[PDB]
């Protein structure tokens, strides 16, 4: 057997262009004329983008150029947008009834703005309080590139325990969210002064600090 | 894939 | 778009079986045939395992049975082995030119005991009012397996406007954390009564309310 290749990753510049390979087999691609692209954006539900060599379906971004050049089948992305950052697939009719994929090409734009984020912290609330627990929650949002680090500060000394962060995701953007969050007990919430959620990126750092005055 |  | 409502975790153990099921809302449903389903693995390519409803493709092990019976679809790994273990999608084809796919699955072969998750929902803190921002944190935790929908409601009605869901991660004790968040302003946010974050994971929904009660 075998299954399509792809080159692994493609860049472009912001605005620019990039062309992504689809390379087959006389039995499968060039056999037929039915060549479709898909956008699995970073690990989601994933779409057509094209069908047949070169037809866009129904409500597709613009301009993804459909090329069949042989046996080498082409998607041309071109006014690129930071949302153009994806899993890019192809897939051809091979014979009897069947689809043949291929490996799968990374989509890279360069160029794109680096933001600082946006801190939120969270005092838990009253319903939680109720329920007899405290959990708070350092939302960090909108940031570019995805790499961030938090740190909590019980009170200007640091809690390593208790703390659970994540790995950042990408927004309908290609900024991304994380969020940390401290799990405590309501006592050992109304016993002390402050909290505080420390977070750096790319040398910045933002602190947020949160004292038990919540209101409701 | 559809088609077909 | 997803108009192929598919669970967010289906999961088993060796020799049990599971069944995945991809809903259609679609004015279409009877007069149908083509709901095609995909095997899908963290690193690989896509590649099909049904196709017309119950024919798998060539190659495609036994285990692997498509129905379809109302407006839903069902793929059952009638015996559950190792790398069934993979992400799992629907599909339809609206003739040429619209595609539509189902939201993705996964097949978690456990080897943890099932955690449903805990849902807690932070309200715009005064200070970010303070600052004429507007901000719920839907924070959902200690769930297994990592799989997770999540919504969001105003009053009622779905809201998907500003909603940003983060992706699971793993947690210091092997169970899973998301967040989703949803950025508002203070008028919105205060011009309502009941917010709800509502989660699915397998079999359960969980559904957690924030009224705005305003303290400056």
């Amino acid at each position: 057997p075998s299954a399509l290749t792809q080159p692994p990753s493609a860049s472009g510049s912001l605005g620019q262009s990039v062309t992504i390979s689809c390379t087959g087999t006389s039995s499968d691609v060039g056999g037929y004329n039915y060549v479709s692209w898909y956008q699995q954006h970073a690990g989601k539900a994933p779409k057509v983008i094209i069908y047949e060599v070169n037809k866009r379906p129904s409500g597709v971004p613009d301009r993804f150029s459909g090329s069949k050049s042989g046996n080498t089948a082409s998607l041309t992305v071109s006014g690129l947008q930071a949302e153009d950052e994806a899993d890019y697939y192809c897939s051809s009719y091979e014979g009897s009834d069947n689809f043949v994929f291929g490996t799968g090409t990374k989509v890279t734009v360069l160029g794109q703005p680096k933001a600082n984020p946006t801190v939120t912290l969270f005092p838990p609330s009253s319903e939680e309080l109720q329920a007899n627990k405290a959990t708070l929650v350092c939302l960090i949002s909108d940031f570019y590139p995805g790499a961030v680090t938090v740190a909590w500060k019980a009170d200007g000394s640091p809690v390593k325990a208790g703390v659970e962060t994540t790995k950042p995701s990408k927004q309908s953007n290609n900024k991304y969210a994380a969020s940390s969050y401290l799990s405590l007990t309501p006592e050992q919430w109304k016993s002390h002064r402050s909290y505080s959620c420390q977070v750096t990126h790319e040398g910045s750092t933002v602190e947020k600090t949160v004292a038990p005055t919540e209101c409701s | 894939q559809x088609h077909x």
